[PDB]
């Protein structure tokens, strides 16, 4: 109790506690005080605070606090418990027992700026998460048979010479009869967190550097990779010294990160006016052919045939049976043709317009730490509800072309590198893109576009080819569909003014209601076995007209779209 | 004197709160309160121009005879405009100062709050409204040496809007310390010698001081949080000291920029070489003052006041006020007026101007303080989008001399500048740049004119006016100057705004207007 | 030392002045003086709204001969450029040009791709056609979708591509093919060539000998010690855009020459065949600091297409000549 300065107590003595009990303005709302109450709505055992409210009281703690928070934040812990435990009952008549807590703080900086000077010090910076480990273990105390004292620890030595199997007369017991007894112990968490620097601070001629992090109790299970963070930590150490002389320890820990809310993407992890938006357009029975000029909302293609998408994104219905089979609710569609038609950028947009990945061939596609063989998996990762559209089928190795035959016609998945069998499946699908042989002159004739199999042309449906067909009338138009489309690089906003050819995000959630209600069906009702086996698109229209049911031949609208394809394999 | 008039104010009424100004709400919100204080219901006006005068009042052809005038009076022989007056009384507290004597007399329907030691304009009624022919004109013109020296040479503005109301009200058992802050709002609104002159500022070092250095109604126990009365200190009106780092002031400040030449490099080396003499760090010169470490933040002004004595900037010490409510802050009165203009947002909804007026009048409450933060934000970026034309201009030299003044034109609008008064600022930022600094002052001290691209309002060549600097008090010929080409030719001209120095031409009928106006 | 550039290096006379000092080796092949007068001179973001980021890359090659200068092809620009990254091709090219997201643990080192280093720089290449396809996978889509794809490792990561592609390859099966098509003149792929931009060719039939012996007797215009910072200015300063000036003309260059030059070798005409142009028609103002673009820079761009293209088509060679020399 050296009360001249640096006192051991003042904070928990009267001060920080009383600051808490002074954080008080009227309405009877201005509190740092009932916060934890509504934390106690569940037993959260934490609380958030600022770095510029102490300054609202003083100028003396701010500098004294930020220096040795390794002490102050546990002073604050003690203040917290010894204040809050008053609250379990006004007078002595309710308590199971107290418990443990947390306190959480809140100008940014970078990684290439902080060094030997910036040690034992609190900081604000911002980065981008990479990956990190699991949740293992840590305690605060336990004890030993030999003396049975709660093994008090400074920091989250090994019982020197005193044994305490000792006072039995003489008979002695040197050199540690200390069997650590964890049944008496305490317990904490861990994650060991991770960051990458910005894409703005010279990783180009140089290398992008980074460092490791360290967490404690409740702040794991909070953060996963592909996110963007702001933080406060400590520049602290793990090694010792005086390594040709003394090279040593980087890391940090956490105190109180603050993460980002980047705009409009993250309806991913953490309204009914929009339903009124949704439904009064579908009240109009003008969506089937209206949104045949929407899926390419700003450029030309598939125009009168884009109606055939209405079945696929909603899909049919994975109509299980009493018998064995789980039918092909997944169903596949095709494109194929030459470049120049905007076929590269169109599907580029389609990733923007549910969830997938997009490139073609060899570019997805068949650690030095804690001796566990990780395996991140296969191709249902982003596609089990997500579906894809990709080029270069034959333009790909044939080792990773068995899987497609297992993936696709059935999702007949399995594993054989080690000895265990992933029995995976998915509600997924693909489209194909192309630059294979000779296009429209090929499609009418026979069957050699792919130079290995007749299988393909097996379990696929509509054959809609991409061409740059000579049409002198349309030559000038697409000679003029292309300049200001490119030039001024301007086609952003005025596509959304359409009736229902609009509002990509609204469309995303239109759809993620539309299919996402139930397994609707149909009504009672050249016409071959495979073309037939389109019955799944008989099912489709009840999500397209949003019916329960429909009959055969009003939805043979698609047959007018498919007979276009049949000319390829007419005879 | 309205100790006799004010006590008449019990019947029906209107509280006009006149055309665009900060002065308005300052000197009215007081009384939007005081009306329900006397159990009076209040009624208010959005005004944008004399346009608004009778398209609003003409909707209200009644006789409600306890009536305001502020920011107008330089309008008409106000019975001739406001003819439905039979005995309908008006009450004037206008700052639109130089008024004609047509408007005071018929002394039933106006009240003369005019008393001054300048008795020079007496027979104007004995000249104009009274006027053998030859000698009549001899009087007419030889005394229009003084009369037309009024209202045909220049124009200016006077004194407060509710400091009169303060003078009424501190007697009435009312110590609304908040409303004294509101007074200071009105002070640095236009009494700032940086904007329009006080001079007697140095003797209002006594005035409100003696009001409140008098008064600590808790002289012994004043250590509480809410509504601690405000305190005088010698401080700055440098640009927005508080929430952004020093280097933002040192960049975006004019009284550096006029004297230190900062947009170029040697400004910066020289700056560093003074931050040597202060010995401040550079991180510390790039964190918000509220964000920095402390003893530097503490010892700032103590050193800056003195060892800035020697380096071409004499006039950074001023006298000002600043306070908070509790523990979140310490606001500054000067850290507000540049926030005020931020909701003066000239958006193309048609909703924006008036409703933002309601918003701003909702703003000066202690209860309504969240929004002000966004205003501060906007102001900073505005101040740095200033530069968006400055170096591109001052180095490209868009500058036009054009005779016995200096001439500028912008030809592309900004959503920043749809709101007009930017046109005053950039003039007052940049004439310094080249036309003052790369030369002697001989080519510096002349006023300047500023085009206004109207990319939204169909093209109408909006304008504002400017003085030479270091002799400001010599009133603006531009009060008249632009009537020249208007008087010579006249070309689609309007004076639709309250102000003299404001006009509206056609997009493409402006050059010959100039060649007329060159003289 | 700024009195040269601002008065001398923004004319179109500079395609003599700079061409005076472009390739101080011998007189030969005045085309590429124009070419390299353009080649370091571009790069643009202009990402559109709602679609993606579109395009700012250049993509070039010539098919040479053993005895030509397709080895000694590219040297001078190494020192000068704001960014330059050199690699001779396969023979010792590696695949490192396999990242499970397994950060390089202690004394464990594994490596990754150099494309982002000197992003907005170049890959300077001989033996381009020799390299390995699994490296070509990385090398391709930088130029197509402005991104590339690590393939089914722990991560399926990418690598940022705002950059340019140049090379100095060797022919196929010999020395050189005639006006007969160029896929068989040198054996690249097509869907890699779909993203390719610029061309020139070096054959020779029958001053120089006196030159070569004088140059073998060395007993022992632009300034040399600045000339980067001008090209910085051409890569920095002036950047206009425009609507269709008269390029609707190209609905003929599309339709007619799709169909007059119909069936010999006459596919390779596209909007990417002029997106290639679009990258450098603008660049005339990067050279000139124009702030606008007219048909002046068009016709010179067409003089480059007019001249590069005619070699890449069948020995029906006049198909370009009457058809476009009026636009020369
Ligand atoms: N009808 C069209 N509308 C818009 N752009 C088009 C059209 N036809 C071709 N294009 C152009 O084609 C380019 C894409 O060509 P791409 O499909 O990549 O060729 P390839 O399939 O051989 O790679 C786009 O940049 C686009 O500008
Ligand atoms: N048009 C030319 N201009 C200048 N030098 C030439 C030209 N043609 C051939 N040469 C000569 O060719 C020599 C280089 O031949 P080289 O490029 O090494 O053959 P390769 O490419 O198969 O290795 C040079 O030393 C140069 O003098």
């Amino acid at each position: 109790n050296q009360q001249d300065a640096q006192i051991n107590l003042q904070a928990v003595k009267k001060k920080y506690k009383e600051f808490i009990r002074t954080f008080n303005e009227e309405n009877f709302f201005y509190k740092y005080r009932d916060t934890l109450k509504r934390n106690y709505l569940n037993g959260r055992y934490f609380l958030e605070i600022e770095m510029e409210d102490l300054v609202g009281f003083d100028e003396t703690l701010a500098d004294k606090l930020n220096k040795q928070p390794t002490e102050h934040l546990e002073i604050f812990e003690e203040a917290a418990r010894e204040v809050a435990d008053e609250i379990t009952a006004p007078r002595p008549e309710h308590e199971e027992h107290m418990h443990d807590i947390q306190i959480l703080l809140s100008n940014p900086t970078n990684i290439r700026q902080l060094k030997s000077d910036c040690v034992s010090k609190l900081v604000k910076i911002a980065g981008i998460i990479v990956a990190a480990s699991g949740i293992s273990a840590k305690a605060t105390r336990m004890s030993i048979q030999c003396l049975s004292c709660s093994t008090v620890i400074p920091n989250l030595y090994a019982l020197p010479r005193k044994c305490n199997t000792e006072q039995a007369g003489r008979p002695k017991c040197p050199l540690d009869p200390f069997f650590i007894m964890p049944d008496k112990c305490k317990c904490v968490d861990f994650q060991t967190l991770k960051l990458q620097e910005l894409p703005d601070f010279v990783p180009q001629g140089e290398i992008p550097r980074h460092l490791q992090l360290f967490c404690d109790r409740s702040l794991c299970e909070r953060v996963v990779p592909g996110n963007r963070v702001l933080i406060q930590g400590i520049y602290s150490i793990r090694k010792v010294g005086k390594a040709v002389v003394g090279v040593r320890a980087p890391y940090m820990r956490v105190v109180g990160i603050t993460v980002d809310s980047e705009g409009a993407g993250a309806i991913s992890r953490y309204t009914s006016d929009e339903e009124e938006h949704f439904r009064r357009m579908a009240a109009s029975g003008d969506i089937y052919e209206r949104l045949s000029q929407s899926l390419a909302p700003s450029i030309f293609g598939s125009r009168d045939i884009k109606k055939a998408i209405t079945c696929m994104l909603f899909g049919g219905s994975r109509k299980r049976l009493p018998d064995g089979l789980c039918r092909r609710g997944d169903i596949n569609v095709l494109l194929l043709g030459d470049p120049g038609t905007a076929k590269s950028q169109l599907l580029k947009f389609v990733e923007k317009v549910p969830i997938a990945v997009y490139t073609s061939g060899k570019g997805s596609s068949t650690d030095p730490q804690t001796r566990n063989f990780v395996m991140e998996g296969g191709a249902m990762v982003l596609a089990d509800g997500g579906v894809v559209c990709i080029d270069e089928f034959d333009k790909m190795r044939e080792d990773d072309r068995v899987a497609i035959h297992e993936a696709m016609e059935q999702q007949t998945i399995s594993i054989a590198k080690a000895g265990i069998t992933t029995t995976l499946n998915s509600r997924c699908s693909v489209l194909a893109a192309a630059n294979s042989i000779f296009g429209r002159w090929d499609d009418t004739k026979g069957e050699e576009n792919i130079d290995f199999m007749p299988t393909i042309l097996s379990r696929f449906d509509m054959i809609f080819i991409v061409k740059d067909i000579h049409d002198e009338s349309r030559d000038i138009t697409l000679a003029k569909h292309i300049i200001n489309v490119h030039l001024s690089s301007n086609k952003s906003a005025p596509s959304e003014p359409a009736e229902g050819e609009i509002s990509l995000s609204t469309f995303k959630k239109y759809i993620h209601y539309c299919r996402t209600h139930c397994g609707p069906r149909l009504s009672e009702a050249p016409i071959t076995v495979r073309q037939l086996e389109v019955i799944r698109i008989s099912e489709s229209l009840a999500k397209i007209r949003l019916q329960p049911f429909a009959t055969d031949e009003h939805v043979n609208e698609a047959l007018r779209l498919f007979q276009v394809s049949t000319l390829d394999a007419a005879m | 004197l309205r100790n006799d008039f004010y006590r008449q104010l019990v019947g029906k009424r209107i509280l006009i709160v006149v055309n665009y100004d900060i002065d308005a709400i300052c000197a009215s919100r007081i009384l939007q309160a005081l009306f329900k204080y006397d159990h009076m219901l209040y009624t208010v006006v959005p005004i944008m121009g004399v346009t608004g005068l009778k398209r609003a009042y003409g909707e209200h052809q009644g006789d409600v005879k306890y009536v305001v005038l502020v920011n107008c009076g330089g309008c008409v022989d106000i019975v001739e405009l406001l003819q439905p007056s039979d005995d309908v009384t008006f009450f004037i507290c206008d700052s639109h100062r130089p008024l004609d004597v047509c408007n005071i007399y018929s002394d039933r329907q106006v009240c003369i709050l005019g008393d001054a030691s300048l008795e020079e304009n007496i027979p104007a009624f004995e000249t104009i409204f009274y006027d053998l022919k030859q000698r009549a004109r001899r009087q007419w013109e030889s005394e229009r040496d003084r009369i037309m020296f009024e209202y045909t040479q220049f124009s200016y503005y006077g004194r407060s809007a509710a400091l009169m109301v303060f003078e009424l009200a501190w007697k009435l058992s009312k110590d609304n310390m908040d409303l004294l802050w509101w007074a200071i709002v009105g002070i640095t609104e236009q009494l700032l010698l940086g904007k329009i002159e006080s001079g007697a500022y140095t003797l209002e070092l006594e005035q409100i001081q003696s009001h409140v250095s008098r008064l600590t109604n808790k002289t012994n126990d004043q250590n509480t949080m809410s509504a601690s009365k405000i305190t005088f200190e010698n401080d700055l009106h440098l640009v927005l000291y508080r929430h952004w780092p020093v280097t933002e002031s040192m960049r975006y400040s004019r009284y550096s920029s006029c004297q230190l030449k900062l947009w170029t490099l040697r400004g910066e080396k020289r700056l560093h070489e003074l931050l040597l003499e202060m010995g401040l760090p550079l991180v510390h010169a790039r964190q918000t003052y509220g964000a920095m470490d402390l003893v530097l933040r503490k010892e700032f002004f103590s050193m800056v006041e003195r060892l800035a004595e020697k380096y071409d900037i004499a006039d950074i010490v001023y006298g000002t006020f600043t306070l908070s409510y509790g523990y979140r802050s310490r606001y500054a009165a000067a850290d507000y007026v540049y926030a005020l203009l931020a909701i003066m947002e000239s958006v193309k909804k048609h909703k924006t101007p008036e409703d933002c007026f309601l918003e701003a009048s909702d703003a000066l409450s202690r209860q309504h303080k969240q929004l002000l933060s966004a205003g501060i934000d906007q102001a900073k970026l505005l101040h740095a989008a200033v530069f968006r034309q400055v170096q591109s201009s001052l180095e490209a030299r868009q500058v036009h001399s054009a005779g016995s003044f200096f001439y500028y034109v912008l030809q592309e609008e900004h959503a920043f500048f749809s709101y007009p008064y930017a046109l005053g600022l950039l003039a007052r930022f940049l004439l310094r740049g080249h036309v003052a600094t790369s030369r002697a002052r001989q080519a510096s001290d002349l006023p300047l004119i500023a085009s206004c691209p109207l990319n939204a309002s169909e093209g109408m060549c909006l304008l504002v006016g400017i003085v030479p600097v270091r002799e400001d008090s010599p009133r603006n010929f531009f009060g008249k100057a632009f009537e020249q080409a208007a008087q010579k030719s006249g070309v689609a001209l309007l004076q639709d705004f309250f102000e003299p120095a404001v006009v509206q031409l056609r997009q493409s009928d402006l050059t010959r207007f100039l060649d007329s106006l060159t003289v | 030392d700024i009195a040269t550039i601002q008065k001398l290096s923004k004319d179109p006379r500079i395609v003599e002045r700079v061409v005076a000092s472009m390739a101080p080796s011998i007189y030969g092949h005045d085309y590429i003086k124009r070419a390299l007068a353009l080649a370091l001179f571009g790069g643009e973001s202009k990402n559109p709204g709602e679609k993606h980021k579109v395009r700012g890359d250049i993509n070039l090659l010539i098919c040479g001969d053993p005895g030509t200068a397709k080895s000694q092809f590219l040297k001078y620009t190494e020192k000068v450029a704001p960014r330059a990254v050199f690699t001779t091709g396969q023979g010792a090219s590696a695949v490192g040009l396999y990242v499970r997201r397994n950060p390089v643990s202690r004394e464990w080192t594994l490596e990754a791709g150099a494309l982002v280093l000197a992003d907005q720089g170049v890959c300077l290449i001989d033996e381009f056609d020799k390299m390995n396809d699994q490296d070509r996978t990385s090398i391709h889509e930088a130029m197509e979708q402005q991104s590339i794809s690590i393939s089914k490792a722990g991560i399926v990561t990418s690598l940022q591509a705002r950059c340019t592609v140049i090379a100095a390859a060797n022919p196929i099966g010999g020395r050189y093919d005639p006006s007969m098509t160029f896929s068989e003149n040198v054996n690249l792929s097509e869907p890699i060539l779909s993203r390719f931009d610029v061309l020139c060719v070096v054959k020779d039939e029958f001053q120089l000998a006196k030159f070569v012996v004088h140059s073998h007797m060395k007993h022992h215009e632009i300034p040399q010690d600045l000339l980067r910072q001008y090209i910085v200015y051409a890569k920095e300063n002036i950047r206009p855009k425009l609507t269709n000036i008269d390029e609707d003309k190209i609905a003929k260059m599309y339709a007619q020459l799709r169909q007059e030059s119909f069936a010999t070798g006459s596919l390779p005409i596209t909007v990417r065949h002029i997106e290639s142009v679009i990258r450098m028609s603008e660049a005339h103002a990067r050279m000139h600091l124009r702030e606008n673009v007219m048909e002046a820079d068009v016709s010179m761009a067409i003089r480059m297409m007019l001249e590069s293209f005619i070699e890449a088509q069948k020995f029906s060679v006049m198909k370009k000549m009457r058809s476009t020399f009026q636009k020369y």
